[PDB]
């Protein structure tokens, strides 16, 4: 895989796995606030996914915690993904540039 | 409203430990040292200057205040 | 590192970037009908028109003047056919004006090549519009955009 | 298909479509390869010959001609059968039996493509 | 023999080091100073051994000047925090005096000092393996005992005479 | 060219050396992803699905003491639910994750090419020393069959509410 004309890029999915875990394991930190229920961010997202799969065709109504939980979780996940790819490719084992 | 406990041995211990932790860390993390003497210490603490001491104690006070308030919030300190 | 001169030519009005010169980009562009190798200009036009006349029926079907009527789908197909004819006319006039009669062996940049391309595009577009019309008229999920499952 | 709804018990036609559609997507890849010239597969060759009737090339040719001829005949015949059934509500063997069929026409449910019989009565004669 | 046989051997580690089983699956020794890691391991093990003993013995004997909590672990919160901060300061004095002021990775092992060697006694390889194995076991056991006392809210020996489930 | 599909051409990525390689890849996921990564994923699925199918059948036959009291007669995914509250599934998840950390390291090695996919060196009884190729082919075959088997068991349970063997006993 070439990220550009002649520049190669590893595209390791283990980076994706590690970033996902790095954001999700902290997300387990529970909160008693109504949005999370009693649970953490990742667990609340799983619970909402199941709850709104039970009612499949109908979308989670505006004001449901699902949208806020989804947005926050994916914001953090994408941030961790960017940081993880930066670390693996610039600070990793085969980087050339001193970053 | 959160709980902020009154001064106690626990608060003093938290503050002292935060200051000591930040002093040691400042030994490891402060890149440039100023130009002057050093407080009278040998070994690892052989370039500890007064400005570095003051900076580490300032950060230690910030961290101690934060930890005290947060532990009172979660109820652990109080 | 990732952005470089185009074709190692620093003075051409282009830059080699991930969007412009990545492996995925090159594979996708080289496998699209406009660039795939071996296709005749007619087959390129066939595939492209098939793909385009399909999406055309929907906007007309679901937002046209007769969209709240019982003839919405037929009206939509008809309006797609009209637009396809107009665009085929555009293609034909562009071909006759731009390409002179010299023979470059059907390279899609020739009079004959562009004539074949426009003929194939017309046929494929009308066929794709008709296929979309059939599928919409026969499948409820497409007539309701999924609001049959509600 | 009327019984194969979301709140339905049977899935006959959907099962048939599922399996034949797997077969058909694989055959689509095969015919793409044949069309591009990358593959040496010949038209209609799926490698299905358990009894080895067409192993011999001359036998393969005679059998290919027989298959295409009978396929054309069946293509005509099945269309005839379907249209006879739409007109008279009769299967092939019945329609064969009754000749003045339009006298003994049997009832038949709607096709599922009702508009295609629009002109049968207004424009066309409706001898029934 | 290698602890994890489906993973590349750790090159930094060696048999000469006490308690070498080839167990660096995640490659900490490749990213950090191995002398630092060894010294930290020995110190953590020593503190954890003393901590297991200090979690078990208070259940039986309580000092006169102090009041015992439900568990020895809770006694930490019950006792004056002046005591805890003074323990911290005494440990700091001990660290400074032991390391002769050489408390930082860049200077800690200067003078060709074996990790964990404070000059208290001579170093024997078998005794060192004993020490490190006991320290690792005591680290894990301190984790277990501390969490048992934390959750159960009962002393360890009482909880071994009862064996209630740990639930939260 | 492909043995599995006589009329389709052999997949380019599949060399035919790998266990269970009969040139079955009509859609072309081999080109999309590294073949070693896909092989590791396939073997992981094989093993977890084998355990899941054997567990479904064995849970139908017998239930460990005390687990029946906690579960309250629930079966298959219902049992999962009942036990999530207890934290049993929590222990299973924690320890499987702990194993999967070293699995992640092993997959780093595999993608680097140092390790063969699915090779954890776990042969305590040495049953695979004699005929490794035959054992690997058996693993892949039984794993595919067990993936489809657990799929069938779970979906029959979703349909009827019965268990793998209970449905066979009565419909
Ligand atoms: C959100 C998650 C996150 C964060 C905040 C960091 C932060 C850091 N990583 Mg990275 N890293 C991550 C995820 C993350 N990482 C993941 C998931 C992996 C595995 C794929 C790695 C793998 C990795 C390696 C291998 C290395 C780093 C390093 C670093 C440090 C410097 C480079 C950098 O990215 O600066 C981060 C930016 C800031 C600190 C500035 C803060 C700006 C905020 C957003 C405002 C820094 C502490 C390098 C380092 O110095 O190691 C200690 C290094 O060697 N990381
Ligand atoms: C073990 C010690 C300890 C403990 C137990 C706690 C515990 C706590 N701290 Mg913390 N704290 C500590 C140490 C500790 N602290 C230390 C050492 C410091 C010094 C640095 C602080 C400084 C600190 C501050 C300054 C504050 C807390 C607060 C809190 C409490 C609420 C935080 C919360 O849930 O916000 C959750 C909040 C969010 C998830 C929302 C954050 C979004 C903000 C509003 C905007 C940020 C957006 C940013 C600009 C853009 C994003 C980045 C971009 C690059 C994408 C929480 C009980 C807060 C508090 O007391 O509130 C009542 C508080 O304000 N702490
Ligand atoms: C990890 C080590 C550790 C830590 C952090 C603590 C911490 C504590 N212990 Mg101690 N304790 C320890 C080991 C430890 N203990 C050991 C090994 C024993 C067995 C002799 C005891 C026996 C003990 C008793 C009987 C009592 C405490 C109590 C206490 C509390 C007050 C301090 C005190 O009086 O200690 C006294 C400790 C000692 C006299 C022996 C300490 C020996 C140290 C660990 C050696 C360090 C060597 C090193 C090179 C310097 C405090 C929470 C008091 C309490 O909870 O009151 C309700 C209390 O009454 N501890
Ligand atoms: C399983 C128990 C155990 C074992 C087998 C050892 C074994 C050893 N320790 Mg000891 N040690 C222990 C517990 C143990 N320790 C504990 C709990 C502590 C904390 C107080 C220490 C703190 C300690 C220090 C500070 C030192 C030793 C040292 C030694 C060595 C010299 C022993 C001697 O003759 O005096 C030897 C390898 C000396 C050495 O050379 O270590 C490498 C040394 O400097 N030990
Ligand atoms: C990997 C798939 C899997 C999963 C997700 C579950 C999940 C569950 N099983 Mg288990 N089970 C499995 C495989 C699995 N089982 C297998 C293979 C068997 C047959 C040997 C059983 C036999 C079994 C019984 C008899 C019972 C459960 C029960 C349970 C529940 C509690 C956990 C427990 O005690 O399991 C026990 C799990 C095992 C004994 C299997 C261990 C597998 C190891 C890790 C294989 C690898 C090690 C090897 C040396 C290499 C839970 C719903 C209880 C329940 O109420 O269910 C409704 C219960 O009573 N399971
Ligand atoms: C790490 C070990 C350690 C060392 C090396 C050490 C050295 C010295 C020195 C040497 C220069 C002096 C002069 C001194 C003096 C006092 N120590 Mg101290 N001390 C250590 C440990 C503890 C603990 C655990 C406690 C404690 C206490 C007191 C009290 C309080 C008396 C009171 O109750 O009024 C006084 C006056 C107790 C306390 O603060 O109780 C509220 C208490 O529990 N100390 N201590
Ligand atoms: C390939 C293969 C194998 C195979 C095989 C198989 C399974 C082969 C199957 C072959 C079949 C099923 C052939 C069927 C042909 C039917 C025709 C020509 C029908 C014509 C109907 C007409 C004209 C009509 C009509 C009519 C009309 C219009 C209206 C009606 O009212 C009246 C009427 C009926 C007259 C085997 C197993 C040997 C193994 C080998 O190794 C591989
Ligand atoms: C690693 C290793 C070792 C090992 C090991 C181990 C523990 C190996 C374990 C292997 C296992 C558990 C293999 C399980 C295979 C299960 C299959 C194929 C299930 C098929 C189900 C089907 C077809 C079905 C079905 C069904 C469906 C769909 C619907 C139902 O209504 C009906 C029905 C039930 C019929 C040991 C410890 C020996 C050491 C050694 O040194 C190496
Ligand atoms: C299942 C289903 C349905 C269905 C259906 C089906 C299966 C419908 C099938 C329809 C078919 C097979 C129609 C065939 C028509 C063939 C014709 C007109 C041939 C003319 C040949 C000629 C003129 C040959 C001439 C010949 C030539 C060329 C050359 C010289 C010789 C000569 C004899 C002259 C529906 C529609 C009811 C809908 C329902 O919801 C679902
Ligand atoms: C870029 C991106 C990001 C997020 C994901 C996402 C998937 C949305 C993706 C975008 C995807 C897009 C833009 C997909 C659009 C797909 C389109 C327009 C597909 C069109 C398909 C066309 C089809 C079948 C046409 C079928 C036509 C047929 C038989 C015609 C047959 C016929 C012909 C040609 C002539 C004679 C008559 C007859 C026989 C009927
Ligand atoms: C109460 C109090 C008072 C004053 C100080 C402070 C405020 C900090 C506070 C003190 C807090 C303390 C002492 C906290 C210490 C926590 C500890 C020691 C926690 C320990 C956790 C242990 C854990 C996870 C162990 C997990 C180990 C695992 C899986 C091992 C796995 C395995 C490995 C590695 C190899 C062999 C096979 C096996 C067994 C599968
Ligand atoms: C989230 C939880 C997952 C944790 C995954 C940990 C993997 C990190 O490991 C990262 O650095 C290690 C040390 O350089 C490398 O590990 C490599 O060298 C190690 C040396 O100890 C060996 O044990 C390994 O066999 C080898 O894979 C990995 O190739 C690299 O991916």
């Amino acid at each position: 895989f070439e990220i550009s004309d002649g520049v190669e890029f590893d595209l390791n999915p283990l980076v994706l796995a590690i970033s996902f875990l790095g954001w999700s394991l902290p997300g387990l930190l529970p909160s008693n606030i109504p949005l999370y229920g009693g649970k953490g961010l990742t667990t609340a997202l799983f619970a909402e996914i199941g709850e709104h799969l039970q009612t499949f065709p109908a979308p989670p109504p505006i004001g449901d915690p699902f949208w806020v939980i989804l947005f926050i979780w994916h914001s953090g996940l994408f941030a961790t993904m960017i940081f993880g790819t930066i670390g693996y490719n610039g600070y990793g084992p085969k980087s050339t540039t001193k970053y | 409203v959160p709980q902020t406990a009154a001064w106690s041995a626990k608060t003093c211990s938290v503050m002292v430990i935060s200051n000591l932790l930040c002093i040691v860390a400042g030994r490891y993390v402060i890149q440039v040292k100023g130009s002057g003497p050093s407080l009278p210490l040998t070994g690892s603490f052989s370039n500890f200057g007064l400005p570095e001491l003051l900076a580490t104690t300032s950060l230690g006070h910030i961290v101690g205040s934060g930890a005290i308030l947060g532990l009172s919030y979660v109820g652990l300190l109080s | 590192q990732f952005v470089k001169p185009y074709n190692d030519d620093p003075f051409v009005g282009n830059l080699a970037t991930p969007v412009s010169t990545s492996s995925f980009t090159r594979s996708f562009l080289s496998n699209l009908p406009a660039y795939r190798s071996g296709l005749s200009p007619l087959l390129r036009g066939l595939e492209i028109g098939m793909t385009h006349g399909y999406f055309l029926v929907g906007p007309f079907y679901k937002l046209g003047p007769l969209r709240n009527s019982d003839v919405a789908l037929i009206s939509g197909l008809f309006s797609s056919i009209g637009l396809i004819i107009i665009l085929a006319a555009c293609l034909a006039i562009y071909g006759v004006v731009s390409f002179n009669e010299d023979d470059n062996t059907d390279s899609l940049q020739t009079s004959r090549g562009w004539k074949q391309f426009t003929s194939g595009w017309l046929v494929g577009s009308i066929g794709g519009a008709s296929f979309a019309y059939i599928l919409i008229s026969n499948i409820v999920f497409l007539q309701t955009s999924g609001l049959n499952l509600i | 298909l009327s019984m194969e709804g979301a709140g339905g018990k049977v899935a006959t036609m959907h099962q048939l479509l599922l399996w034949l559609g797997l077969l058909e997507v694989v055959s689509a890849f095969a015919t793409i390869q044949m069309f591009g010239g990358t593959s040496s597969r010949m038209p209609g060759e799926f490698g299905f010959d358990p009894l080895g009737f067409g192993k011999s090339e001359a036998a393969m040719k005679t059998y290919r001609l027989k298959e295409v001829k009978n396929g054309r005949l069946a293509m005509i015949g099945i269309g005839g059968m379907v249209h006879h059934y739409l007109l008279t509500g009769k299967g092939p063997l019945q329609f064969l039996g009754g000749i003045p069929n339009y006298k003994s026409c049997i009832e038949h449910p709607a096709s599922g493509l009702p508009y295609l019989m629009k002109a049968v009565g207004p424009v066309l004669p409706k001898i029934c | 023999q290698m602890a994890v046989p489906f993973l590349q051997p750790p090159s930094k580690l060696s048999s000469s080091m006490q308690g070498y089983a080839g167990f660096d699956p995640l490659g900490f020794s490749e990213k950090f100073d191995v002398n630092w890691l060894r010294e930290a391991e020995i110190k953590n093990g020593r503190v954890a051994m003393l901590g297991v003993v200090g979690l078990l013995i208070p259940e039986f004997i309580t000092l006169p000047m102090y009041s015992a909590g439900a568990t020895p672990y809770d006694s930490a919160f019950t006792v004056p925090a002046w005591a805890l901060i003074q323990i911290t300061l005494g440990c700091g004095a001990a660290e400074y005096y032991m390391h002769k002021g050489k408390m930082t990775p860049d200077n800690m092992f200067d003078g060709s000092r074996a990790p964990g060697d404070f000059g208290w006694g001579k170093a024997d390889p078998v005794m060192a393996t004993k020490e490190i194995k006991n320290g690792r076991l005591a680290m894990l056991a301190f984790g277990g005992i501390m969490h048992q006392q934390l959750i159960t809210k009962m002393g360890t020996f009482a909880h071994l005479v009862d064996f209630k489930p740990l639930v939260f | 060219m492909s043995p599995s599909i006589p009329f389709l051409k052999k997949p380019d990525a599949l060399d035919g050396t790998a266990a269970g390689d009969i040139g079955f890849d009509p859609l072309g996921f081999s080109s999309l992803a590294d073949i070693k990564f896909l092989q590791e994923a396939e073997i992981k699925h094989c093993r977890i699905a084998m355990l899941a199918a054997a567990g479904s059948i064995a849970q139908d036959i017998f239930t460990f003491p005390g687990y029946s009291a906690l579960t309250g007669g629930a079966k298959m995914t219902a049992a999962h639910d009942k036990l999530v509250a207890t934290g049993t599934m929590g222990q299973i998840l924690f320890w499987v994750s702990f194993a999967e950390v070293f699995g992640t390291v092993a997959l780093f090695d595999t993608l680097d090419g140092k390790r063969a996919p699915g090779d954890f060196k776990f042969d305590p009884l040495g049953m695979g020393k004699k005929n490794m190729a035959d054992m690997q082919l058996k693993e892949i075959k039984n794993g595919r069959l067990a993936m489809l088997g657990i799929a069938g068991m779970t979906h029959g349970y979703f349909i009827s509410g019965k268990g793998p063997l209970e449905l066979l006993g009565n419909f």
